[PDB]
């Protein structure tokens, strides 16, 4: 019954995520989540392959400098795991 | 003509057999080397270029003498030739941002070669007093591409290159260097000039003086996974099936050379000739005949004589182009004298029309 | 057809000054072409300014080089105005 | 008439040059455009073009390869400071980020 | 084509935490993420909108995307620009 | 003639009252300090940009205008002194 403590492999995910360029949010879901949005403005309204995926590399990358800053504060407060206020703050004193 | 000759490579080998001790002493100075050069600001980031080994012997019948290289990685470097040398360049650092810590060895924009190999010989003998179970003796320095000889009892010699490693894609004038195209393949050529290349300190040496801050090129860690990977189906020589001739020709070419400077080590006349120039024509030889079958270990004989009569034409007309720098002329006037290549091909004529007695006679 | 304008061309021959022996993906090259229509219209549009602020009709080589010099940080800022400075130089000496 | 030359090789460049001497004159940047501007602006296009290439280049070596992918260009820019600030808000198709791990979350 | 902030699954949340280098994550991330998530789609997607409107085109291409991004201090870079 | 160490013009009492302005109730002894070395960077750029300006418009005396570009440069706009 062999296993790799708690940890370990948070930080190996860390690493190869790091690493790799690829989208990690499912790509027919996030197709979707653009759309619910998008007809709230309008309806019959329609995308190009290359716009859903401009927005999802966006977002993902926006969300991720999101969470650098988010961790950044959760270290502040001497702590590893982060909570929404995290969060809020790193969105606050960035000007949202 | 091959028996002779194998029974001489089979004693050479076996001579250093009695060596791993010898081995272990150099490495015991290394390693304590490296630790004062970690502590000196300068040389933080140096380390061993043939990793994994503290020995590399540079002369086949001199396995008591040690040659070992320590690197320092340059980040991003400007070449500028010097007067049409070809081979040799000051060094200035590209635009960095950050401190570069090498900043004390410069002079104005140049990388002082003067500066580096002072000091790194004045960090190498406060540390070698160090040195309490060896007896570690450093010589004075007199040429640079051995920026420190280490003297160890009395038996043991020790020659250190400090060598700059640059990343960079090599300089326009190795574009054509590495003719291993039709000996080991393009596909190696294009393999080993993704990896790095070397400078050593060494002043521009030329017809009647030289520059002190010149740096040369130095692709010695190719010659060594040449000199591993000699055939263009690259585990030749790793299984009997595939054995050739090369490395035991190269072998003898450098014990010739060397048997005969140590016969006439007194008269001076050899004194400027080395391995690199045996090995630079050995290059050349085997890119002259690429076939393993041109090789075939049967053949040591012909194959050596061969290669014999490469080097005594290279001597004859002064002519043995660097294998990574074409336009490098080993054998120029500038280096070496016309008189020591007429002995030297006196004397190897000499010894290939007796069937190489200086192979027996010590 | 219609034809499209990219830099793809000039960039690979860079390329070769500073790495002879390597290539690009069409990605690579993709985004190079974005970089350089990006830093384009920053360097006219400060250039731009220069000029409307201190009353011309015309950029020259100056508002390109203060444009450089506000736009770029440190050093890099200054190999920019180097070389400009230098290329009109020599360009009416060429 | 006499021979026709290209510009960019004479002002000693791989950029165009009349034609970046055209672009300065469209969004309406400027009603004019001088002789000096498009050669001093292609100098400098090149440049910083010749900056980010070599730093990726040597990624791509870093990487044991023959070319530069969208990565290579990402990790040349943020490792280079002043480039990293230059294009410090752009956001690099498939780039992804720098391995940068807080000790705090490193075991002893 | 309901509530599809939940099509974005828990652990491509936490992945992109563990990218930005995110070791732990508090239960109650997955919805505040949603929050912060949505409305930056809605602030670049709408803007994509408007450029489409204004071009009087139904198809939104990957150029209005880009000037929707752009102004916000993002340029992106890949799909032409 | 050359000025100098005008940082400490910079009084501690003035950075308090920054602080407290901002809704800072208790401070460090070592804010001072550190709170100057921001400052000071803040100044540079924008004083940098502003002598930029200047010196492109080929003048010595640097105007609210030179000034004001510079703060925009940054992204940061101030009103009242010109626009
Ligand atoms: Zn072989």
């Amino acid at each position: 019954p062999h296993r790799y403590r708690p940890g370990t492999v948070a930080l190996r995910e860390i690493r190869r995520y790091q690493k790799s360029t690829e989208l990690l949010i499912r790509k027919l879901p996030f197709q979707r989540l653009v759309r619910e949005i998008a007809q709230d403005f309008k309806t019959d309204l329609r995308f190009q392959s290359s716009a859903v995926m401009a927005l999802q590399e966006a977002s993902e990358a926006y969300l991720v400098g999101l969470f650098e800053d988010t961790n950044l504060a959760a270290i502040h407060a001497k702590r590893v795991t982060i909570m929404p206020k995290d969060i809020q703050l790193a969105r606050r004193i960035r000007g949202e | 003509g091959a028996s002779k000759l194998r029974a001489v490579l089979e004693k050479l080998k076996l001579s250093r057999d009695d060596i791993s001790t010898a081995a272990g002493m150099v490495k015991g100075v290394v390693d304590h080397l490296l630790l004062r050069l970690k502590c000196d600001s300068a040389f933080r980031g140096v380390g061993l270029l043939n990793t994994g080994s503290y020995y590399e012997h540079v002369k086949i019948s001199a396995p008591n003498e040690f040659d070992v290289m320590f690197k320092l990685e340059v980040p991003r470097i400007q070449l500028e030739e010097y007067s049409n040398t070809r081979a040799y360049y000051f060094v200035k650092f590209k635009r960095n941002p950050k401190e570069n810590p090498l900043s004390q060895f410069l002079e104005g924009e140049i990388l002082s070669a003067s500066k580096m190999l002072s000091k790194f010989r004045k960090i190498i003998k406060e540390e070698i007093n160090d040195i309490k179970d060896t007896d570690v003796i450093m010589k004075r320095k007199r040429g640079g591409s051995p920026a420190v000889t280490l003297l160890i009892s009395e038996k043991i010699s020790v020659d250190i290159t400090l060598a700059l490693e640059s990343k960079s894609s090599w300089p326009a004038s190795t574009q054509e260097g590495l003719r291993i195209q039709n000996w080991l393949s393009a596909k190696v050529r294009k393999q080993l000039r993704l990896k790095p290349f070397y400078l050593v300190p060494k002043h521009a040496k030329e017809g009647n003086g030289f520059q002190e801050e010149t740096w040369r090129l130095s692709f010695s860690h190719i010659e060594k996974e040449i000199l591993n990977n000699h055939g263009k189906s690259e585990t030749c020589c790793e299984n009997k099936e595939e054995k050739c001739c090369r490395k035991d020709c190269l072998k003898l070419m450098k014990y010739l050379l060397e048997q005969l400077k140590e016969r006439f080590k007194d008269k001076k006349h050899l004194d400027k000739f080395s391995s690199y120039h045996v090995k630079t024509a050995f290059f050349h030889v085997c890119t002259q005949n690429p076939q393993d079958s041109q090789w075939d270990r049967k053949d040591l004989g012909l194959c050596f004589d061969n290669c014999v009569t490469y080097f005594l034409q290279c001597l004859r007309t002064e002519k043995l182009e660097n294998y990574f720098i074409p336009e490098f002329n080993l054998f120029s006037s500038n280096l070496i004298d016309k008189r020591s290549k007429e002995f030297l091909t006196k004397q190897i004529e000499y010894e290939r029309n007796n069937e190489f007695p200086v192979f027996d006679e010590f | 057809r219609s034809r499209k304008e990219s830099y793809s061309v000039y960039v690979y021959k860079v390329l070769k000054q500073v790495h002879p022996d390597t290539g690009i993906s069409s990605k690579a090259m993709g985004i190079m072409n974005s970089f350089v229509n990006d830093i384009f219209e920053r360097i006219a549009g400060e250039a731009s300014r220069l000029a409307h602020y201190n009353k011309r009709s015309t950029i020259t080589s100056r508002e390109i080089q203060t444009a450089v010099r506000l736009l770029l940080p440190g050093e890099l800022a200054k190999h920019a105005v180097s070389e400009g400075t230098k290329a009109v130089t020599k360009y009416t000496s060429a | 008439r006499a021979k026709a030359k290209s510009r960019s090789s004479r002002a000693g460049l791989q950029f165009p040059v009349g034609r970046v001497h055209r672009l300065l004159r469209k969004g309406n940047y400027a009603e004019r455009v001088g002789a000096g501007a498009p050669v001093y602006m292609a100098a400098v296009l090149e440049y910083l073009t010749a900056e980010i290439l070599e730093l990726a280049g040597n990624a791509a070596r870093d990487n044991k390869k023959t070319r530069i992918i969208p990565r290579h260009l990402q990790l040349a820019i943020r490792n280079d400071e002043e480039l990293n600030k230059l294009l410090g808000k752009v956001t690099i198709a498939q780039g992804g980020v720098l391995p940068n791990i807080q000790a705090v979350l490193l075991p002893k | 084509l309901r509530d599809n902030i939940q099509g974005i699954t828990k652990p491509a949340i936490r992945r992109l935490a563990r990218r930005g280098g995110v070791k732990r994550i508090s239960g109650l991330i997955y919805e505040e993420t949603r929050g912060v998530l949505k409305v930056f789609l809605e602030n670049v997607i709408r803007d994509a909108v408007t450029y489409t409107e204004h071009a009087k085109r139904k198809t939104v291409t990957a150029m209005d995307v880009v000037y929707a991004l752009k102004r916000q201090g993002r340029t992106l870079y890949g799909f032409g620009g």
